[PDB]
Parts: C-alpha cells; sequence; structure tokens
C-alpha cells in the first residue's frame, strides 16, 4: 500500500542522509589517513547506493499501485456518469449532455495526478518529516527547534493559495467544456454553412474559443508557477537559517563536526516533501473539480417505475383523455397540428416521459407502474429520424439489436432494391448520420430495423416520410399486413394515404401541455 | 528528414515561432549558470576577497548560495512560463487549423467521423503535438549543443580521453532514449487506438440515448466502453515501466560519472592549473543532466508522432463514390421549378448540380445560387443566431415577420426569451414540423436570387402543407418576382402547374 512504500522511502532517505553525512565527517576528520583497511570511503558507497537502488524499487513499485488504482476509479466514476446521465428523461438528457460529454472524455482523465503523485506526496509529506525533525533532534536538538520555527508558514501559505485556486479550477472546466461542446456542433453543421456560402466565418468563432481557453490555462499556469517558486523559497531561507546557526556554531567549534553535518543534510528533507505536495496540489485540482462536476451530474434522482408485466399477446392501449383506444390487430392513425405533444405521446407511451394528455393505461395497468425493461422487449419503435451511425450498411441494419429475417423484410419493405444498386452491396461505407445513403433509403433502412423484429406493438413516428407514392402504399401494405398478424400498431401519420389505411383516426388537438 | 508527410503536417498547424524557441534554450543555458557558478568564485579562500576571518567567509558562502537560488528560481519560473505559453499558442493554432481543414473540404468528407474520434482527436491529440514541441524541441537542442561543446572543449586536454568521454556520453544518450522509443511506440499506437474507441461508445450512448434504450442496447455500449477504458490503462501501464526504468538508468550513468569525476579531481587537479576544476564541474554535470532530461523527450517523440499520424489520417479521409450525372437544366431569372421523381431517381443530386452550374465555381464571390438541403443543421444557439446563419445583417422585425408567415408567429409567442431562446439540442428542442419550418424560414430571409429547396413540405401539416408548397410554387406568393425556385418534391398537388423535370 501507500504506507509501506512510503515508510520504505522516508527510511531510506534519512539513512542516506546519515550515511553520507558520518563519511564525510570521516574524511573531513582524517583527510589522507585511514587508507589501507576500514577506509570508510569505499565500503559505505555501496550502502548508499543499495539504499538507493531500494528507494528506486519502492517509488516504481508504488507508481504501478498508484497507476492501477487510478485507472479503476476513473473507470468506476465514468460507468457512473453515464449510467445516470443516459438513462433519464430526453429533455434533461439534452439538457445536460454536452457537459456529461466532457468530464467523461477529457475532465475525469485529470484524476491521475490526484492518485499518482498527490496521495503519495501527501503520505510521505506526513511520514517523512516528522521523521527527519526526530532523528535531527536526536543527532543535534537546537537545529531541529531551530529549524521548526519556519514549518507552519507552508501550510498556511497552501491553505491561501487552494483558496484563491478553487475558483478558477471551475472556471477552467466550465470553458473547456463551453468549447468542446461549440467545436462539436460547428463541425456537425458545417455541409449547411458550406451549402450557404458561410463557411469561412465559423473558423474566426473557433479561434475566439481557442484564444478564451488559452488566456485562462496561461493565467493558472501563472498562478501555479509563481506559488512553486514561493514555496521554493521558503524552504530554501528555512534550510539557509539552520545552515548559518549550525555553521556559526562549528566555526567557534561548540558542537560536533558530524552531528553538524547529519543536521545540514536532513534539514532540506523536512521541506522537500512540502515543496512535492504543493507542486502536486495544482496538478490534482483540475481533476478535483472534474469529480465535483461528475458527481454532480450523478447526484439526481429518477422517477421510480415498478415491477408490474403486461399479459402475453398484443395489449390494449388507452388514452382516456382523448377517449383514444389503439386495440390490437388494428392500425391506429394519430394526427394533429405541428406541435400537439404527438411524439411526446409516443415517448410517454414508450415510458421514456410524462404522458401529455392524461394517464396512459396498457391492458388495464398502468404505463408508470409497468416493468420498463421487460416492456420495452415488447414494443418496435420507429422515431423521426432513426439512428444512422458511421460505418456500413450492415453494421447500421444491426445497430439496434439483431433482424430474424433480414432478407423478407428488406423484400417487404423495399430495402432489397436499395442494396442492390448499391456497388458494394451491404458492405457500403456510410457517413455521419446516414450521409451515402438518400433520405428515402434511410427511411427504409430504419423501416426494415423497426418493422421486422419480435415485437406485438409497434409505435412509428411518420413512417413513409421521403418516400413517393408506390413506395409509400408498399410500406403502408407491410404495416397493415404487420396489424392483422395480430399486432397493436400507432402510426403518427397525418396525410392522406397514412389517414386512409388504418382502422381508427384520433384527432388529438391542442391545449394539452404546450402547444 | 525533410519529406516526411508527418514533419509537414505539423510544421503547418503547429506553426511555431523561432524567437520562443530559442529564447527557451538560453534561458535553459542560462539556468545552467548557477551550477557553473556554485564553485566558480568562492572555491576556497583564495579566489574571493584573497584571504578572510572563516565567519566572513561562512557569511559570504551562505548569501552566495541564496542570491544563486533566488537566481536559478526566477530563472526556472520565466523558462516554465515561456514554454507553457508556447505548448499553448501552438495547442490552439493547431485546432483552428484542423477546423479550418475540416471547412475547406467538401462536406461529405468532413462526416467520415464519429463524434467520439472527433472528440479524442481534437483533444489529446492536438495536446501530444504542443507538447512535442515544447518537450521534443527544449531538452534536445540543450542537450546536442551542450555535448558538442564539452566534446570540443576537453579535445583540448585529453583529446585522446575526450575520445572516450564522449563515445560513453553518445553511448548512454543513444541506448537511453533508443530503450524509451522503442517501448513507448508500440505501446502509445494500441493506447490511442483504445482511447479513440472508448468515446465512440460513449457518446454514441450520450447522442442516441432513448433509442438504445428502448431497443435493449445501451448496456452493451456501456460495457464496451468500459472494456476498452481497461484496455487504454493496462496499454498505459505498459508504456509507463520500460520507459521508466530507461530513464533511471541515465540517473545512475549520472551518479558514476561525477564520483569518478571527483576522484580524479583529487589527483593533482588544484596544481598546474585551478580552472580545470571548475571545467571538471561543468562538463559532466551539464552533459549527464541533458541525458537524464533525453529519454522524457524520446517518449514524447513517439507519442506526439502517433499523434501526428491520427491527425493526418484524420485531416485527409478516403472518397466515397461519386453521385450520378444528372441532366443539365436550363434555368430562367424568375422560373419556377417542381423536379419529382422516385425515391432513388437523383432530385437532390440534379438541385445540386444546377446551383454548382450557377455558381461557377469560385472567383464568382456574389454566390447566385444556394441549396436548402432537408437534413440541415439546427445549431445549439439562440433562434435568432439559428435563423443569422444565411444573412447576419437581418433585423429582428425581419425574422419576426418571416417566422410568423411560415406559421410559427404561435410558437415564438410562446418562448421564454423570444428570439433569444437558447434551443438546447438543436432540433431536438423542438418538433419535426416546427424545425420543417425553421428551415423554411431560413430560405425566405435569404438574399439568394435562386433558391434551391429539397422537400420543403416535409412533416408539416395536413392544412398547411399544400398551401405552403402551392405559395413555393407560386411566382408571388412567398418568392416574388426576382427570385427562381426550384423545388424537389414528394407530394406535387396533381392538379397544379409549373414545369415538371421529373427523374428516372
Ligand atoms: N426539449 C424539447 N424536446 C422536444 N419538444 C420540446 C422540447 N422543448 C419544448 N418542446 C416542444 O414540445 C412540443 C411538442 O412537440 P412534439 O414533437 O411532441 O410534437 P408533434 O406532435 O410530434 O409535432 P410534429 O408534427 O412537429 O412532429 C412542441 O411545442 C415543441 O416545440
Ligand atoms: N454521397 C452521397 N450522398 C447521398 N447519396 C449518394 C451519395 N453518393 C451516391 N449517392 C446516391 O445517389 C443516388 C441519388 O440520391 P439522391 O439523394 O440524389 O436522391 P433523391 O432523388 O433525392 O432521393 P430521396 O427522395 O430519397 O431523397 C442514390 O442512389 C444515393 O444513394
Ligand atoms: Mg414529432
Ligand atoms: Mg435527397
Amino acid at each position: 500500500s501507500y504506507f509501506q512504500s512510503n515508510v520504505v522511502i522516508a527510511g531510506c532517505t534519512i539513512a542516506s542522509a546519515v550515511v553520507l553525512a558520518h563519511i564525510v565527517a570521516g574524511i573531513i576528520t582524517n583527510p589522507a589517513t585511514a587508507l589501507g583497511g576500514e577506509t570508510d570511503w569505499a565500503p559505505g558507497l555501496v550502502a548508499l547506493a543499495v539504499l538507493w537502488s531500494v528507494r528506486v524499487v519502492a517509488q516504481w513499485f508504488q507508481g504501478r499501485l498508484s497507476q492501477r488504482g487510478a485507472t479503476a476509479v476513473i473507470g468506476e466514476l465514468s460507468r457512473q456518469v453515464l449510467s445516470s446521465v443516459t438513462t433519464s428523461s430526453p429533455r434533461r438528457l439534452a439538457a445536460d449532455r454536452d457537459s456529461a460529454a466532457a468530464v467523461v472524455t477529457r475532465g475525469l482523465d485529470g484524476l491521475r495526478p490526484y492518485f499518482t503523485g498527490y496521495l503519495p506526496a501527501v503520505v510521505l509529506a506526513g511520514i517523512l518529516t516528522p521523521a527527519a525533525l526526530v532523528v535531527m533532534a536526536a543527532y543535534d536538538w537546537q537545529a531541529a527547534a531551530i529549524v521548526v520555527i519556519a514549518l507552519p508558514l507552508i501550510p498556511i501559505f497552501m491553505v491561501l493559495i487552494g483558496l484563491l485556486t478553487a475558483e478558477r479550477s471551475a472556471a477552467a472546466l466550465t470553458a473547456m467544456t463551453t468549447l468542446q461542446g461549440r467545436m462539436l456542433d460547428l463541425i456537425a453543421g458545417i455541409p449547411t454553412l458550406r451549402a450557404v456560402g458561410r463557411a469561412g466565418g465559423s473558423v474566426q468563432r473557433i479561434a475566439e474559443l481557442s484564444a478564451s481557453h488559452r488566456r485562462s490555462t496561461m493565467a493558472t499556469l501563472r498562478i501555479s508557477f509563481l506559488s512553486a517558486l514561493v514555496l521554493e523559497l521558503l524552504a530554501t531561507l528555512g534550510v539557509a537559517l539552520v545552515a548559518v546557526s549550525v555553521g556559526l556554531r562549528l566555526v567557534f567549534g561548540d558542537m560536533t563536526l558530524a552531528a553538524g553535518l547529519t543536521a545540514l543534510l536532513l534539514a532540506p528533507e523536512v521541506f522537500w516533501p512540502l515543496r512535492r505536495v504543493g507542486a502536486a496540489f495544482h496538478a490534482a485540482q483540475d481533476g478535483k473539480t472534474a469529480a465535483e462536476q461528475a458527481l454532480r451530474l450523478c447526484a439526481e434522482p429518477h422517477p421510480p417505475t415498478g415491477h408490474e408485466v403486461v399479459p402475453a399477446g398484443a395489449p390494449v392501449i388507452e388514452v382516456p383523455a382523448l377517449k383514444a383506444v389503439m386495440e390490437p390487430g388494428r392500425v391506429t392513425v394519430l394526427t394533429g397540428p405541428n406541435g400537439v405533444g404527438k411524439s411526446t405521446l409516443l415517448q410517454a407511451i414508450l415510458g421514456l416521459q410524462e404522458s401529455p394528455c392524461g394517464p396512459i393505461l396498457v391492458a388495464g395497468v398502468e404505463v408508470g407502474a409497468l416493468d420498463r425493461s421487460a416492456w420495452w422487449g415488447r414494443l418496435a419503435w420507429m422515431p423521426h429520424r432513426p439512428v444512422l451511425v458511421p460505418g456500413t450498411v450492415r453494421e447500421n441494419l444491426e445497430l439496434l439489436g439483431p433482424v430474424p429475417g433480414l432478407d423478407e423484410v428488406c423484400r417487404s419493405v423495399g430495402f432489397d432494391e436499395v442494396l442492390g444498386e448499391l456497388p458494394d452491396g451491404s458492405e457500403t461505407p456510410l457517413g455521419r448520420g446516414g450521409v451515402g445513403l438518400s433520405l428515402g433509403q434511410r427511411q427504409r433502412l430504419g423501416l426494415v430495423r423497426a418493422l421486422g423484429a419480435p415485437a406485438d406493438v409497434l409505435l412509428l413516428d411518420q413512417p413513409t416520410a421521403h418516400l413517393d407514392g408506390a413506395l409509400e402504399d408498399r410500406v403502408l401494405a407491410a404495416i397493415v399486413a404487420r396489424a392483422r398478424a395480430g399486432a397493436t400498431v400507432v402510426m403518427v401519420g397525418h396525410r392522406a394515404p397514412v389517414l386512409a389505411a388504418a382502422d381508427h383516426v384520433v384527432t388529438m388537438e391542442s391545449s394539452l401541455v404546450a402547444p | 528528414l525533410r519529406h516526411d508527410p508527418l514533419l509537414r503536417l505539423t510544421l503547418e498547424l503547429l506553426r511555431p515561432r523561432l524567437g520562443r524557441f530559442l529564447l527557451a534554450a538560453a534561458l535553459g543555458v542560462l539556468s545552467l549558470g548557477s551550477a557553473l557558478a556554485l564553485a566558480g568564485i568562492s572555491a576556497w579562500l583564495i579566489t574571493r576577497a584573497w584571504q578572510m576571518p572563516p565567519v566572513l567567509d561562512l557569511t559570504v558562502a551562505v548569501v552566495a548560495v541564496r542570491a544563486l537560488g533566488i537566481s536559478r528560481g526566477v530563472l526556472g519560473y520565466c523558462q516554465r512560463l515561456a514554454s507553457h505559453d508556447s505548448a499553448l499558442r501552438a495547442a490552439a493554432n493547431a485546432r483552428t487549423g484542423l477546423y479550418r481543414k475540416l471547412a475547406d473540404a467538401p462536406p461529405d468528407e468532413a462526416m467520415r467521423l464519429p463524434s467520439g474520434e472527433l472528440v479524442a482527436r481534437l483533444g489529446p491529440a492536438v495536446d501530444e503535438l504542443a507538447d512535442v514541441l515544447v518537450r521534443a524541441l527544449l531538452p534536445i537542442v540543450v542537450a546536442v549543443v551542450l555535448g558538442c561543446a564539452a566534446v570540443g572543449v576537453i579535445a583540448v586536454i585529453s583529446p585522446a580521453s575526450a575520445a572516450v568521454l564522449a563515445v560513453c556520453l553518445v553511448v548512454a544518450g543513444v541506448v537511453a532514449p533508443a530503450l524509451a522509443a522503442r517501448a513507448a511506440h508500440a505501446s502509445e499506437t494500441v493506447a490511442a487506438e483504445h482511447r479513440s474507441q472508448r468515446d465512440t461508445a460513449g457518446m454514441l450512448a450520450l447522442e442516441h440515448a432513448p433509442e438504445l434504450r428502448v431497443s435493449g442496447r445501451l448496456d452493451s455500449v456501456i460495457a464496451t466502453f468500459e472494456r476498452h477504458h481497461r484496455a487504454w490503462g493496462e496499454a498505459a501501464d505498459r508504456a509507463a515501466a520500460p520507459a521508466a526504468v530507461a530513464a533511471a538508468m541515465p540517473t545512475a550513468a549520472m551518479g558514476v560519472s561525477v564520483v569518478g569525476a571527483v576522484i580524479a579531481g583529487i589527483a593533482l587537479a588544484p596544481t598546474v592549473a585551478p580552472t580545470t576544476a571548475a571545467i571538471l564541474m561543468l562538463l559532466p554535470l551539464s552533459a549527464f543532466e541533458a541525458t537524464t532530461a533525453l529519454p522524457d523527450a524520446a517518449a514524447q517523440l513517439m507519442r506526439s508522432r502517433v499523434a501526428a499520424r491520427r491527425l493526418l489520417e484524420l485531416t485527409t479521409p478516403t472518397p466515397l463514390r461519386s453521385r450520378p450525372d444528372v441532366a443539365t437544366v436550363d434555368l430562367a431569372p424568375g422560373d419556377r421549378l417542381a423536379v419529382v421523381g422516385p425515391s432513388g431517381s437523383g432530385k437532390t443530386t440534379m438541385l445540386m448540380a444546377i446551383a454548382d452550374r450557377l455558381n461557377g465555381a469560385g472567383g464568382e464571390t456574389p454566390q447566385r445560387a444556394a441549396v436548402f438541403a432537408e437534413d440541415a443543421h439546427l445549431f445549439d444557439t439562440t433562434v435568432r443566431d439559428n435563423l443569422l446563419v444565411v444573412r447576419g445583417d437581418a433585423t429582428d422585425t425581419e425574422l419576426v415577420a418571416a417566422l410568423d408567415r411560415v406559421g410559427l408567429g404561435e410558437w415564438l409567442a410562446g418562448l421564454p426569451d423570444g428570439l433569444s431562446t437558447v434551443l438546447v439540442g438543436g432540433a431536438a428542442a423542438v418538433s419535426a414540423g416546427q424545425r420543417r419550418r425553421l428551415l423554411i424560414a431560413r430560405a425566405l430571409i435569404s438574399a439568394f436570387p435562386v433558391v434551391l429547396l429539397d422537400q420543403p413540405t416535409e412533416n408539416l401539416d395536413a392544412g398547411d402543407a399544400r398551401q405552403m408548397l402551392e405559395g413555393l410554387l407560386t411566382p408571388g406568393a412567398l418568392f416574388a418576382a426576382d427570385r427562381t425556385v426550384v423545388v424537389a418534391t414528394h407530394h406535387l398537388p396533381p392538379g397544379f402547374d409549373c414545369p415538371i423535370v421529373r427523374c428516372t
């Protein structure tokens, strides 16, 4: 652990200092004598080298342990932040993402100096310094009592510096999150800016953000280096004070020579660990504030959900607020103006957020009490824009799990005529968001992912978008066939072919929660 | 080397200045000055103030040591400030140059990499490049200069021994960086390739959380995040260890050389010439301090060579297939077009070809045509700033008029800050139809003589889609008189007007 390795290091340092002081004392008192047996110059060097090697080995072991522990802790914290943020309501997720992303990617990595050079430094300062003081007092108590007078100053200086840098740490963290988020957003919108011709105007704002970040970092650095210089001067003056004292007491012959060398060699050992702690504190501050932000993000209560499970088969979904009942085996079309909680109604039926209009009941039992894990296993949901990550077409078809019957679903939806026209088949690379495929082909890929799956309830948010008349008819025929196969289908189309394709139409109106 | 593409890449993006590099090297050389001068003025009770009482000598020695310490501390503070300022300037320049390179390339090339890869390459890689500037350039130039000067100086006292000393110093300062680099490179490649997979799955979980949650694939993404974090940690430890031992070996070499030098300096060295002691305390100390600094420089060399390789592979990706050629369409200043066809025919391709023909490549600053693609971006900024991405000199009255005439007057009236609402999430803060209307308002606010719209009435209302499309294709409803409007649509009414350029 920290204790054993730090004890070994402190003991080795103290013993090396004492041994060196004694040998220089022996050589001074015996300038040209003692050669040819018990030289006190040959056999002491081997002990000094052995102590140095032991100290190096202990430092290596401590570093390995610290690195492993830091990796484990950072991984656990990142997992906590990801599991907390991503499993919340979509509005809260969109609110606090691009801030959880920063602390997860570039923020929590700053905790490595905290575990690999700050905590060991603190432990070594707590161990070696009293031990060095005790050994110096045993050899020459006057020197130790004289040095203990400069000791309390350095902790007070550390307290002042920490009080004055705590806020700058958080300011730098916020600047970093803002810069990363804005850069990602600007890169995401390069095609739009190039289409409108204003592509070269975003480089300027990127430059302003980068300059701001550089200025903040330079300010902090300046403060840190000034603090390090002040600590170095403090320790050097504290050492020189006792150096003067012992030198004066040695010139007039009041003290023994070996005790003087021992005190002079053990004086810097009192103050070195404090300088190391002061240097490590500034390095660890960024990780400290990133971790504090990470726990702030993670510490948020999520609404609880019950363990109720819907019975086997296609259930019945009722929304009494709109007098809507979606029976199994029939297609129900949700229509209304642009903004009356239709996609929100779908997401409330899923259970991702609260219902815009009254309570939602699935087979009697309320949605809020349903076991979400098991409930989502009986659903197939197709949002407005299906997820299409960079990669191949085959990788995107398997993004949301496997498709049992990919060929038949592709034939029914019409995606087989898309794979055929691609020169590489289902292996063509795709860009971000589906670049490399057209909007109708992206919609058909999403429809293949959604329609072909083991599910009893189908939720589709305008499924026939970007499709011409023939493809619209084919897709609606496939949806109607799936409904005829004993499933609950809830379309959110508001066009004539979609409306005249369902056995029930709900005309959900405004003044529900938001317009 | 000069023809290395990585070298040219880091020379452009990380553009340095010779003045700061020379200043840092001079500051290091001057920091060696106190090391030279600790014993260069008060060797014994001879050199300084001839002969003096012991207490006077003690006081002089203490004050000289403290003054030298103060000077070294101030010099180190200045050198650290200069080096870190240079690193920050280089990092900012590299980030700006990377974004400019991305924005100058065709837009489909910027969409090849995921968000996690973009984060991993625009953060730590740029930091590593700035680190290579500072840490690669300073100790190395210092070691080379110090070693060459020391060998040249010692070639006079004993050239036969000068050859041996040069051989030993070169052997040490070559084998230690060689071991450091050979340990660092292979492990750091794996570490980088694991780091730019940990955050890919971990930003995928953040942007698309609800879909993965409903599909039951979020636990897998988080598991991949954890696994790649573990792999990166092991790779970093494997990088660290042998570099540590290879850097520790110079320290033992330094100790042995110092002890041997002192022992040789207690053998008739004060005789003949006392400055031989100063030379003997100057040469090994500086040379071996530089040798001890070298292994970290070699490790930084390898790390940022990997980083620069990643950056270059980000800047220039392999192109995808080319969109099919389309028939040229003649346009008139005031015409209305209704390009139609099936869902794979190439209406968007024809719109872009028409825009390219009208713009006539570069050299035509007044851009004649602009394509408003259906998947256009909604930024995470205010509504006014979202609308001003097209025309930056539009007053709020014009913005409000456009919003009211595209059907978003009631939406804007209900916004907490009106035109200053932040729209957190971009397209996630609005609804499909509202986003479509916002894009139509963007098109309306524009000042382009030719406006090419791509499926502008998608996700719109039943009672507003047909009227909006007819107004778009009416020569006086939304775009008036001298504006050409080309609309690629899927819902053209059966009974209507204006020419059709249907595809196949
Ligand atoms: N963070 C948010 N995410 C989604 N909708 C939001 C958010 N904040 C406010 N809203 C508002 O929620 C309301 C409901 O939008 P919703 O997407 O549920 O409607 P819709 O019926 O699907 O309409 P559309 O025809 O546009 O798809 C809109 O007024 C929208 O602007
Ligand atoms: N980089 C690319 N981005 C998009 N489509 C591409 C690209 N390269 C080739 N294509 C192909 O070009 C063809 C025409 O696509 P385009 O987007 O022009 O069609 P569209 O008529 O607009 O169809 P839709 O109505 O589905 O949008 C398609 O086969 C498409 O996959
Ligand atoms: Mg919607
Ligand atoms: Mg298109």
